[PDB]
């Protein structure tokens, strides 16, 4: 059979523009320096710059490719090279994360499209409150390359997190948790990717 | 004058990345292409010296030397993620553009 | 790794001006130096592929699109005076170095 | 037949360092540029690094060979390309020649040698004061590239002069004659072109 993210790579690979940022990404990604793995920075760049110039149609079916086994999601979990872009020896607490990221222009506009756009609402059919699955997408795809970087975590489903915890968060820990759990368990994100998936 | 050499063209082929026998493992694609066709019409000074001394039977053989169609550009960079999930980039793998040299 | 294609190399020869077709008119002479030789060995990825599509068939013929003997240097520019006292250059004539491209 | 200047190009583009040295000078005195012939400045350098670097036996070859016939003195008058190298539109006087070559390190040296290397003497069974056709000839082709520039001048002899007259000397053309006679009518420097020319 093969798999759906399969395709996908193969399509990216047939198409001159998914293809060339596609390398213009891998390459940073992988490229390790004297004492670190990759750089972060030049990276994180070329994946932003992979989501901003390549079509969605491409640059999603990549990211939300839908999988029946562990060859396919792991694959998907590899789309970030996320040894590089997303993993650290350390996680910070989600709180200081969202302050690093609203210092950054790209990074806290990027963040308010996320809670802005993916914002879920039980009582609607989409399960989204601004019931629009496309900028949902649009806006989670584009924390990709930001400090608030987003991968898979759960192998068995579609739950996604940035790298930070709630540990050591004081009084503040149900703003913390509050925070992480709109990525965590977020209905409306989860719904706009399995409709990504099944080809709306 | 109309183009020496029109014949020199670049041809498309869909491949997997293992048909390239380059030591990869993995299930991913790529278009690979290539230069061919003849250049038997000289455009450099040396190639007429060539094509010349053959006419003039001063080299007593004909074609010795001669041109070839080869690539003078590549397409961009091919990534893919392998069999055990380690990633790899060939680089001036494929031609973009072809010419006699 | 003892030298691929050692088969790709410089020959002279001593020649008229006039042998050469150029248009000139003159008594004047030269050594003129040219590469031939095979270059079936692959030094690059992309004639790596090439080489490697013939031996697994996907590419339905042999030989096609490969690299060829080829000066990778010229010689010096050549001078002389012409039958009616005219003086002419000549550049990129004849090959100080050959490789396979 | 042919001529012994022609063998002297053959043996020059035979050469490694002839036939290189002979097209560094080829190129630039036959280049005309906007409004002028040549660039007489480079020509002239080129001219001086031919002497210079190249041996003797080569640079000689083509300055001096003997001949027979006017196809043969033709060639011989275009060694040093005199339409770039050595005419000029007005003669000046060789006297204020002399005083501009004398204020150039090289044309002030070059010249002294020539006027000490060949002087003639009658007396002598070479016809040289000196008595060394080798340090005459390579004074004279030395000033080759210089202001002081010789060439043949009379195509049925080895007669030579550079590019100046005496017209307009007032009381020094006495001097002035003196002085470019030295060029013109030169037992020692015949002899010691007639003597290369030979095969000493
Ligand atoms: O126009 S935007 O404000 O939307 O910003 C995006 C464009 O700016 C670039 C230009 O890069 S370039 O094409 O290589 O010259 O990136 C530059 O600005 C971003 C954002 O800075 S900001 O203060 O938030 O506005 C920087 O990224 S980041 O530090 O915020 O993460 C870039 O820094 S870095 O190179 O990634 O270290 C900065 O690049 S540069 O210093 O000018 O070279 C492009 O964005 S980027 O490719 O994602 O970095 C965007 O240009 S584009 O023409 O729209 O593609
Ligand atoms: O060492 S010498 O004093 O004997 O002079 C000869 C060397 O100097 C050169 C260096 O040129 S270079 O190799 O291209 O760099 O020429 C330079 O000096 C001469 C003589 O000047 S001087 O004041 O009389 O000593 C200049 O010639 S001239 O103006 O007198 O006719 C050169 O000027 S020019 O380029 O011809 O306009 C001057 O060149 S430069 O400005 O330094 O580039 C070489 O002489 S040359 O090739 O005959 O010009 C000699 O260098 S070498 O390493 O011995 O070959
Ligand atoms: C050339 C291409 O795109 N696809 C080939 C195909 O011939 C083959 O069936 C497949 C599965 O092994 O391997 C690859
Ligand atoms: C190759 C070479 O150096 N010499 C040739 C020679 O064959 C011929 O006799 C000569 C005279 O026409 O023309 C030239």
């Amino acid at each position: 059979k093969g798999n759906n993210c399969l395709d996908a790579a193969k399509a990216c690979n047939l198409d001159d523009t998914c293809k060339k940022y596609r390398s213009a990404y891998i390459t940073p990604c992988t490229t390790s320096m004297s004492n670190e793995v990759c750089n972060r920075r030049k990276c994180h760049k070329a994946l932003r710059q992979f989501f901003d110039k390549v079509p969605a149609k491409h640059s999603y079916g990549m990211l939300f490719c839908s999988c029946r086994d562990i060859a396919c999601t792991e694959r998907r979990r590899q789309t970030i090279v996320p040894v590089c872009s997303y993993e650290e020896r350390e996680r910070p607490n989600c709180l200081s994360l969202q302050d690093s990221c609203k210092t950054n222009y790209i990074c806290r506009s990027r963040l308010a499209d996320f809670f802005t756009n993916c914002q879920p609402e039980s009582r609607s059919v989409s399960n989204c409150l601004k019931e629009n699955y496309a900028d949902c997408l649009l806006a989670y795809s584009g924390l990709i390359g930001t400090v608030m970087t987003p991968n898979y975590v759960d192998s068995s489903s579609l739950s996604v997190a940035p790298w930070c915890d709630c540990s050591n968060s004081g009084n503040d820990l149900e703003d913390c948790l509050k925070f992480l759990n709109f990525f965590k368990d977020n209905t409306c994100l989860k719904n706009a990717i399995q409709a990504f998936g099944n080809g709306s | 004058q109309r183009g020496k050499n029109r014949g020199c063209v670049l041809t498309a082929i869909h491949l997997n990345v293992t048909d390239l026998g380059l030591g990869y493992e993995t299930k991913e694609e790529l278009i690979f292409r290539y230069c061919s066709g003849s250049c038997d019409a000289a455009e450099t000074t040396y190639d007429k010296i060539l094509k010349n001394l053959s006419r003039n039977r001063r080299l007593v053989s004909d074609k010795v030397g001669q041109a070839c169609c080869r690539p003078i550009a590549f397409d961009d960079d091919l990534s893919f993620l392998d069999d055990n999930l380690v990633y790899h980039i060939l680089r001036k793998h494929s031609a973009k553009r072809c010419g006699c040299i």
